């Protein structure tokens, strides 16, 4: 996905790294 | 309830069973040895190995190890390759699989499992609405809306997989077809439904049709806690933290930086007109489907709290001036950049995603008449060199009606009740 930069249009914002 | 024990691990239930008291009791390490010894001498047993795979789960969360995890992660996949595996368990397997791998960001990874998932059983839909999800995690909207479309022909009244549909009909700009799917999902009540994303498209779709419904679904999003208000509706927060849409310098405590902004204005426009002039390629258009209509681009320095080294060839008194400010150069939750819009713009109101941010604008070129931004029910006009700023989770709107551009750089802050600690420790948007 691309990221939200201005708004909430990616179905998540943040990007996951486990613990 | 669950069905797990095949027809040999009936045989072994008291010590399948003893293993896993030990596992409930929280004996994660005994446990493991315990389900060791059942996998070294009954190899086949799926009892055996998914019991190997939830103590590595459970391992993996206390030592809150990766690795450990991706141990686990494949144990669970080792339980679906084991000859007469029930269904019960094949299934809550590779769930969990799945799960992990996303926990992980191993999204490609998750996705295979999901579609093994969906080939092994191929009539639970909640399986093909796990795949769809799948696609829209790896950002693949082509083929997460195929998936919702296979669910939806046999099953159209599916609230889960109608919201879905409608957020990806919503991100498509097709706003309009969108809404019933949205409404729809939500009222259903289907597990997966109340979730603050499709609150927040359902009633942005309904403000750019012109319905004045938008702020009932707003206003039931904050009632079931998805929305600090009705004004402030970004989904990644920290909650509490002071919410006002327009800030003085001083409320922020970030007055050096705004007197080294005003006092140097100047040379951060001669370099944005630079750009404009010389290499109008860096100012790339706004693309997350925010104009009605118009010109706006953005030249942007710094995004989540890195430099863009080649972008700052092309403003690098600019980025030395903003390089003493970490308040801004640090915050990975926003950006620094040029922001240009031309006559006939208007940008529809909208909210970004956290409130973990404050947002200044320093005027650059702005013409005297024609360009004017609200922040909920407050709109002002910007001044060349002289700075405003707003917290953008609180719904804001732009039009530039004047005779020629208007040029400001914009540069994101953290919001100054944020502690260093909570700087350095919230994920990057
Ligand atoms: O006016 C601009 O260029 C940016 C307006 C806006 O939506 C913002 O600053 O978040
Ligand atoms: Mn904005």
């Amino acid at each position: 996905q691309g990221k939200c930069k201005n708004g909430l249009g990616e179905y998540t914002c943040t990007s996951l790294e486990g613990f | 309830k669950p069905k797990l024990l095949n027809k040999f691990d009936k045989t072994i239930k008291a010590e399948l069973d003893a293993a896993e008291k030990l596992r409930k009791r929280g004996k994660i390490e005994e446990a493991v040895n315990a389900f060791k010894e059942l996998v070294r001498k009954y190899p086949q047993s799926p009892r055996a190995r998914y019991g190997k795979a939830q103590c590595e789960d459970d391992l993996a969360e206390k030592r809150r190890s990766n690795e450990v995890l991706r141990g686990a992660i494949e144990t669970y996949q080792e339980v679906a390759s084991l000859p007469d595996v029930p269904a019960d368990l094949l299934k809550l397997s590779l769930k969990r699989r799945s799960d992990r791998q996303q926990f992980l960001g191993h999204m490609r990874g998750s996705l295979l499992t999901l579609q093994r998932l969906v080939q092994l059983f191929p009539n639970d839909t909640s399986l093909k609405n796990d795949l769809g999800v799948g696609y829209l995690l790896i950002g693949d909207n082509d083929n997460a809306k195929k998936v919702y479309e296979e669910v939806l022909s046999v099953t159209p009244n599916d609230g889960f997989a109608k919201v879905h549909y409608g957020f990806i009909l919503k991100a498509q700009n097709k706003i309009a077809e969108s809404i019933p799917y949205l409404k729809e999902g939500i009222e259903s009540g289907d597990p997966g439904t109340d979730d603050g994303r499709f609150y927040f498209h359902l009633g942005d779709a309904m403000q750019r049709v012109g319905n004045k419904e938008a702020y009932k679904w707003y206003e039931l999003g904050h009632k079931r806690g998805h929305f600090a208000s009705v004004w402030q509706r970004s989904l990644y927060n920290v909650n509490g933290l002071k919410a006002q849409p327009w800030w003085t310098p001083k409320e922020t405590g970030y007055t050096e930086l705004v007197k080294s902004l005003e006092r140097n204005w100047k040379l951060i426009r001669d370099e944005g007109l630079a750009v404009m002039d010389k290499a109008k390629g860096l100012f790339l258009p706004e693309d997350e489907n925010l104009r009605e209509k118009g010109d706006w681009s953005q030249f942007t320095l710094w995004q989540q709290g890195r430099r863009n080294e080649n972008a700052c060839k092309g403003a690098p008194k600019t980025c030395t001036l903003l390089e003493k400010f970490p308040e801004t150069t640090g915050c990975r939750r926003g950006q620094i950049k040029y922001s240009i819009m031309h006559p006939g713009t208007h940008v529809w109101p909208h909210t970004g995603p956290t409130n973990c941010r404050l947002r200044m604008h320093l005027g650059l070129v702005i013409p005297k008449e024609g360009c004017k931004i609200r922040c909920a029910n407050e709109t002002k006009t910007w001044e060349e060199g002289k700075v405003l700023i707003f917290d953008d989770s609180f719904e804001h709107e732009v039009w530039q009606d004047a005779s020629s551009f208007r040029l400001i750089f914009i540069v994101d802050v953290w919001h100054p009740e944020l502690t260093p600690q909570q700087r350095r420790s919230l994920p990057a948007i």
